[PDB]
């Protein structure tokens, strides 16, 4: 059980990590009615898939 | 000629928020983006604009969300240019040298936050925050733009309205 | 003078596309290539362009294919830049105002697609599929051309005429 919810906690340490990395990186891009870089569109999933 | 313009379009892109029965600031129409300050509380005193999502972000103290489709010809038009000189504004005219934002009277009022920086087309350039009081003059706290960029300039001692 | 000219250019350059008798769209040459929106249904009022092998395209809504000999000197002249400012049009005048097409009457009604946007000396900038309610205003979901390339801008909320 211990070892468990120890992996758990880790794993979703690191997935709140990456979520929030990506919000800081892409939270600029929403205050300006500019272009979202397809170069990073790739890499960096965002919500608006086709639309700005 | 350029004053009558210049209201004409505050009006019809320029909305109060409602807090508590007392104005705190104003939220504007920009491009295709709502735009308001962070540390503002309130409400838009508006049904359509209350309802939308708002994307937060305190680095640059703003918060903006995507204009319903019926307000997109109501919004006013942006630009990224900043020629020194001076631009136009709600309280007169302000006083841009050395890339600072300068109130020759020292005349802004907290509550005030909100209310765009015009240029001298009626385009808006920039979104005011605060101001700092440098003796008889008052620098300006306000958010712009680059090319793509949002930049954030606060002079020393600035004071959010 | 322009509107005689871009009228007379109509004339010669647009075909009445009809759907169980009645007329849905319009077919209209540019350079050497004959150009109907894909969406709009029916055969077109001509008996060498009916014939025609229609290739198809589901991105661009667009269905194009190659001219007779015979009708080359019966089609407009294309380009390729867009300035900011105004442009003809069938029922007025059209705006071009930050990257987009909007019509100042707000009269769109369905059954004018296809008809082309015309430029100062009579070029043609676009193709007009549907447009988009912005309350007095409407702003089009029009087909353009880049240097070699095709692009289709949709504004949020659009419906095809």
């Amino acid at each position: 059980v211990g070892m468990s919810l120890l992996a758990l906690i880790s794993i979703f340490a690191s997935c709140y990590m990456l979520v929030a990395a990506r919000s800081k990186c892409l939270t600029p891009y929403a205050l300006t009615p500019g272009a979202a870089v397809p170069w990073t569109l790739g890499i960096l999933c965002c919500a608006p898939r086709a639309h700005a | 000629k350029r004053e009558r313009m210049c209201m004409k379009i505050e009006n019809d892109c320029i909305f109060e928020v409602k807090h508590e029965g007392k104005v705190t600031g104003y939220a504007c129409l920009v491009g295709d983006k709502v735009m308001k300050p962070a540390h503002v509380k309130g409400v838009i005193d508006n049904a359509d604009l209350a309802k939308l999502a708002f994307k937060k972000s305190s680095k640059y103290d703003l918060e903006c969300a995507q204009i319903p489709v019926h307000m997109r010809s109501d919004a006013s038009k942006y630009t990224h240019e900043k020629p020194e000189g001076h631009y136009n504004w709600h309280h007169g005219a302000v006083q841009y040298s050395g890339g600072r934002f300068t109130i020759p009277t020292g005349a802004g009022k907290p509550g005030d936050s909100g209310r765009p920086i015009f240029d001298n087309k009626g385009r808006v350039v920039a979104i005011v925050l605060g101001g700092a009081n440098e003796g008889s003059r008052t620098a300006l706290s306000v958010v712009t733009w680059n090319k793509d960029m949002v930049t954030r300039v606060t002079p020393e001692g600035s004071e959010e309205w």
